[PDB]
């Protein structure tokens, strides 16, 4: 039996709304420890990772492992009939093939209950070799949310440099070019932008701005770029996990 | 052209 | 002739706000006393019965009793050139073939004056003997509001069902089901269930979400039902009258 | 070569959405005194003529005169990329083909650069000579957008009659008939009305509503008319100039 | 079925 | 009718 009591219920709700607009299923692994979500979207560009260990609820209980395949779609509909005050509570029996979400009012007056139908889900293996990489920036994730909006009123990729300095973003389309160039700071609302190496990667805006919706999750994000390799993107969920991203550049 | 993560990643999934 | 001054001008937008989508015309039947209005849906689905009592309004004249067709989707657009801060004047001459809308600016420097037509319209009877009901409910008006916008998210139908401890809302669909219950609280954000028997009913979601927008006029709202008989939610228009709507079950 | 530094980024960003809904292409004539933009829309109902002190600008340079065509669709859209509180500043060589526009962040960390391609442009003589109007209506610049947006709702065409008392707007449509009447009250807020006779003219609303566009620049605004002229609604740019717009009249 | 308030009513209008 | 400022102003631009 599984029950999993959040009583910042915003928090799955923001989750479920970073996830939805890139993929519309996947399977949530269960277990003592917490939860396990990961997926690449249908064109396999991306590939996303969630973690919201135990103790980041109020009450957690998972007696076997579990793998609930999702209809991440239909759940984030169901969410939306959350208030952002309330205190969200997932439960499944052990052989689950539905999954229940109950929404505690702040009110105490009201409880609201729905029921969703599980699905089979073919969960594929993904090894992905956790390394270090060439460039780190860590900046405040509303900053990145913004300059890809930005540059996606410019351009469809986005060429992103990064040597001594700072880091650049550079966009090109029929209305002209630009280039946003961010520079180190001297938490929240600060840069810092670790370098190894000048690197030189293009990526598709479309997928970033997929990224961003996760914005509401964290003050800050942090990018990971390496040559020829997947860049990262992460939002620190606080005291509960993460959720990561990973995209495979142009060419 | 935009890669995909299995010319990066081995998968078998 | 016939003169109402209504200082709290934003009260008449609303009002037309919470008419307009459920009925496009009705007669306003005008006397000494107040403002009557009632009218059934084109289906016959569900009736709207307003009141506008004299004493409500700053200034009030009507020498004659009058019935003055009119096209409430005009009349609403017309409305929506008053400010939420203007004192709005409602005139008429005796046999009136056209209806005045005064709109004062709380600046005293814009005064604004429309005139829409009237037209014929048969005004029918429809005998409703008030009753008492197995189940009355009073709640907040936003959180009924909340209730069956997340339901239509769910189902086109609602089963609302009343027994002791509560009452419950329930809808299911292709996404799944869900249910809300709303338990005693021990005036504004208060609920309170009176029961007489337990009371189960269905309706359609479609004609509810049409008298919620009527929430800004009440902080409160308040259900009546019986068995096998059409429902009633009523909404008091603050020391001037209210507004009810009484909806079909489904079967 | 050219230079100019505006601290207050945001008043481009509202000159930009002033226009560009009215013109989309147009020459910008620079010089050491400052900009000057005049243009008449495709149909030669309407001309928008812009001044901008160099005086106004923090830093201001312009070896030489020089006209450049821009497109103005694309430069507002650039601009949507500089945040509200970002200083702008525009650049371009002597014999420029490109112009380059920077956005600094306040948090110093985030410096943007776009680069739009210029167009060459026959930039139309218009001789209109200043006079004095037989009235001068001079009124908050919201309010005078509220009316637009009203009579919108009413008709297409809006008739100002001016007189002792006051000023009229008044449209009629299918809906109905509506008049707005203004009277002087006894500087942001303020009505005045100076009259040197009785004028009646009809405007199209659809320029209008296009015109007040600019509200978000100046808190008045200040309309003048006389007989068989067009009619002049003009925006003053605190301490950097002034946006005036002139439409003529129906018939 | 959705009902009318005809069958509940009596209307004559 | 809507007139045009060519009609009040002259141009030859």
């Amino acid at each position: 039996m599984f029950e999993a009591r959040l009583v910042q219920g915003s928090i799955l709700k923001k989750v479920l709304e970073a996830l939805k607009d890139l993929i519309n299923e996947a399977c949530w692994d269960i277990s003592s420890s917490g939860v396990n979500l990961q997926s690449m979207d249908s064109s396999h560009v991306s590939l996303v990772q969630l973690t919201l260990r135990s103790e980041g609820f109020d009450t957690y209980r998972c007696d076997r492992n579990l793998a609930m395949g999702v209809n991440l779609t239909s759940m984030s509909k169901i969410l939306k009939c959350a208030g952002n005050e309330d205190i969200i509570t997932l439960r499944a029996e052990d052989n689950a093939d539905t999954l229940a979400l109950v929404f505690e009012a702040p009110n105490q007056e009201k409880v609201s209950d729905y029921e969703m139908k599980l699905m089979d889900l073919d969960v594929e293996q993904l090894g992905i070799p956790e390394q270090e990489y060439s460039c780190v920036v860590k900046m405040p994730s509303g900053e990145f949310a913004r300059i890809c909006r930005d540059l996606s009123h410019i351009g469809d990729a986005v060429v992103i440099s990064c040597a001594k300095d700072g880091v650049k973003f550079s966009a090109s389309g029929e209305l002209g070019n630009g280039n946003i160039k961010l520079s180190q700071t001297s938490e929240e609302e600060a840069v810092t932008i670790e370098m190894n190496e000048p690197v030189q990667l293009t990526f598709a805006l479309r997928y970033l701005n997929f990224f961003t919706k996760a914005t509401p999750l964290s003050s800050t994000v942090t990018l990971s770029m390496s040559a020829d390799v997947p860049l990262v993107v992460e939002y620190k969920i606080a005291d509960m996990g993460h959720l990561k991203y990973y995209l495979a550049p142009k060419i | 052209t935009q890669g995909r993560l299995d010319d990066f990643f081995k998968v078998t999934g």
